[PDB]
């Protein structure tokens, strides 16, 4: 079928984190960081699962996800790799924490 | 981690 109920809810949640409403503190996760330009030539060493919301949606669009748990897995993996790289005293972790809050309650309202 | 390298997101 074209996106099961759980997966459709994923489409909506992802869409929200991608909406300009959150963009002000969601842009770090829209697309993968420009590590080479950022001076971060050690990015692929630390980040073993480089994932972003666009790729989460991409994979969702290819319907490679079976359930919203797989979505949750991939989206949270994005926030997870952020915490791997950036120490607690950085913008991207504070933005990750806040965006984690919204996404958390989005999935929390999502019934399974 | 302890440090390594920090993302250049300082005032972006």
């Amino acid at each position: 079928g074209k996106l099961s109920e759980q997966l459709k809810h994923c489409n909506g949640i992802l869409k929200e984190l991608l909406s300009k409403k959150h963009a002000a503190y969601a842009w770090p996760f829209y697309k993968p960081v420009d590590a080479s330009a950022l001076g971060l030539h050690d990015y692929h060493d630390i980040i073993k699962h480089p994932m972003d919301l666009s790729t989460v949606k991409r994979k969702m669009e290819n319907r490679d996800y079976r359930d919203a748990q797989e979505f949750a897995a991939d989206v949270r993996l994005m926030f997870s790799n952020c915490y791997k790289y950036n120490p607690p005293d950085h913008d991207v972790v504070a933005m990750a924490r806040k965006l984690q809050d919204v996404f958390e309650f989005r999935y929390a309202k999502m019934p399974d | 981690h302890n440090l390594l390298r920090i993302k250049q997101f300082l005032q972006s």
